[PDB]
RNA sequence: GUAUGAGUAGCGAAAGACAGGUGAGAAUCCUGUCCACCGUAUGACUAAGGUUUCCUGGGGAAGGCUCGUCCGCCCAGGGU
RNA sequence: UAGUGAACCAGUACCGUGAGGGAAAGGUGAAAAGCACCCCGGAAGGGGAGUGAAAUAGAUCCUGAAACCGUGUGCCUACAA
RNA sequence: UUAAGUGAAUAAGGGCGCACGGUGGAUGCCUUGGCACUAGGAGCCGAUGAAGGACGGGACUAACACCGAUAUGCUUUGGGG
């Protein structure tokens, strides 16, 4: 058999620094503690590590497992995406370039 | 001024030991069990001392 | 005290919050500006408790000069003025309570600020 | 303050224009110069 | 192409507050009340200049120095 | 990055009132057979189930190096120039 | 029990090795396009309105291409099935 659901999201519009630090506070985690733990920060990427650990519980309930009450957060990644580039105009005639970033964020649920 | 060198990579993991975020103060309820925060209204409960609040 | 904004705009907010608890009775807002209208609707109904007024006529600055609250009529339309409403209503309320007529809680951060939020009642 | 390239209908197409361009021997040597590109704006 | 500076400087003169709406989601959109600013002008009419930005109904990937259910933005129809 | 500046709707986009100056950008598989249907989510995006020899070939689509950014761990480090 | 002496292990974080991903398009292979020439043709077009263009033509039409109020085409002579 197989444990462990995933469940990924590509190019989410947040700066790849400002959610490691969110992801920090789940590793190693039951699923019981994490979503109370993630409804009371108020950060903008508290906002969708809780849509990836729903939608990895429902993978796991919908597609293979039973055991709601016994997942643990065994591994949970921040990779960088592509990047946009624009500009902005600075004083005196030049100009000086934006990273504007996006990261993808993936949360692994094992049993235990 | 103006930076005299790059910074190599051991240096920004020594600054960035103090860039956490931390949770505080997180409990039980006494009506629903969920983890909900200390000396506030707990919001999927509406159970602020035992006591039904939000009242319309 | 409190420091807000410049000394005239104190003012303004505080006439402006508390005129609101007169007509409605709760209040969303943040801690700081809930703790100084915890000072002023305190100061204001004990003014509510003589009858005077002078109670009329020290009511006639921090509360705004008419903002109607309307739930009557006998055979009318008949106009209860945010400040007849304290000396009609919340006047003999309190007859028996001493001070402290105010209760505050804690609900949760705003989605745009993360400024913490409060209501304010009176029971 | 005031700068430069402040536009009017009349000056720019009764100096940059076509009618100014046919008028010459060196309007001429311009828009034949430019048709040797393939440029498709050739005046105004 | 990607770093360091660093999650630092900045976010481009001005007064807002509450209740009720809509919505997956609201300080930033709609409505109501009170307050406040200009008032030889931040009020009205036209000449240049711009070239569909005008109106109606939808939408939220990028633009908007934040958010955005909104827009002089995107789609479709329509007006001199 | 070669070969015409131009293999692609190039003397175009863009810049200057004007004469003039002037780019970047090729490749799924043999066959679009380009993922019916179910679940999370407002959507984007994903996990099954299928097409396929292969989907870690899913449209930014052959192979996919280096700087750069992450996860886990066998050994070491808080009297040291 | 007293006294004297010798003293390991844990890491807020960091270094090295290994293993696995993400960003980015080098390298490998390929060809619509070019470069330099050979042999032959041809070496002018125009008041009977030229070169170059603007505006228009389709069921749907933004652009390219083709065409011109007979407008995605008309007549005739041969080819072709
Ligand atoms: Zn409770």
């Amino acid at each position: 058999q197989i444990t462990s659901a995933k469940a990924t999201a590509k190019t989410v519009r947040t700066s790849p620094r400002k959610a490691r630090l969110v992801i920090d506070l789940i590793r190693g985690k039951s699923v019981a503690d994490a979503i109370s733990i993630l409804k009371f920060t108020p950060n903008k990427s508290a906002g969708i590590i809780e849509k990836v650990l729903m939608s990895a519980v429902a993978n796991a309930e919908n597609n293979f497992d039973l055991d709601v009450e016994s997942l643990v957060v065994s591994e949970a990644f921040v990779n960088e995406g592509p990047t946009m580039k624009r500009f902005r105009p600075r004083a005196k005639g030049s100009a000086s370039p934006i990273n504007k970033r996006t990261s993808h964020i993936t949360v692994v649920v094992t049993e235990k | 001024a103006v930076p005299a060198r790059r910074t190599s990579k051991a240096k920004k993991a020594k600054r960035r030991t103090h860039y956490k975020l931390t949770i505080k103060g997180l409990n039980a309820c006494s009506n629903c069990g969920e983890m909900k925060k200390s000396h506030h209204v707990c919001p999927a409960c509406g159970h602020y001392d035992g006591k039904d609040v939000m009242s319309k | 005290r409190k420091l807000g904004r410049t000394s005239s705009q104190r003012k303004a907010m505080l006439r402006d919050i508390t005129t609101d608890l007169i007509i409605n009775e709760r209040i969303v807002t943040t801690e700081a500006r809930a703790k100084e209208v915890r000072s002023t609707v305190e100061k204001m109904i004990t003014l509510g408790k003589r009858g005077d007024l002078h109670a009329r006529r020290q009511a006639a600055t921090f509360v705004r000069n008419e903002v109607a609250s309307v739930r009557e009529e006998d055979e009318s339309i008949v106009v209860e003025s945010a400040l007849q409403k304290l000396f009609n209503d919340l006047g003999p309320r309190f007859a028996e309570r001493q001070g402290g007529y105010t209760r505050i809680l804690k609900t949760e951060p705003r989605r745009g600020d993360a400024a913490p939020m409060v209501v304010i009642e009176f029971v | 303050m005031k700068r430069t390239y402040q536009p009017n209908k009349r000056k720019r197409q009764k100096v940059h224009g076509f009618r100014k361009r046919m008028s010459t021997k060196n309007g001429r040597r311009v828009l034949a110069s430019r048709r040797r590109k393939g440029r498709k704006v050739i005046s105004a």
